């Protein structure tokens, strides 16, 4: 944004924004199947308890 | 349910200089356009006016 003229900044600072997002994307969805694991995990010591 | 018309003279070089998302001379010190515009750029050579 502060090297770039104007609007090849924007629209290189749009393909960045899509690449952090789909790195946000990614982290969620993994953490979202492990959250899974760890609650049947936790569904198990629970029972176990 | 808007049209907005810009009526100006300039010189050939800076005909071709005016276009959304065009940075340069004109478009910078004389007449701006945005890097996102909806509508139509229209010119005509007035050597005889």
């Amino acid at each position: 944004l502060s090297r770039l003229d104007p609007p090849e900044a924007e629209v290189q600072i749009d393909r960045l924004i899509t690449g952090r997002l789909q790195s946000l994307q990614t982290y969620v969805t993994q953490q979202l199947i492990r959250a899974a694991e760890i609650r049947a995990s936790a569904n198990l010591a629970a029972t176990k308890m | 349910t808007n049209v907005y018309a810009d009526s100006f003279v300039i010189r050939g070089d800076e005909v071709r200089q005016i276009a959304p998302g065009q940075t340069g001379k004109i478009a910078d010190y004389n007449y701006k356009l945005p890097d996102d515009f909806t509508g139509c750029v229209i010119a005509w050579n007035s050597n005889n006016l």
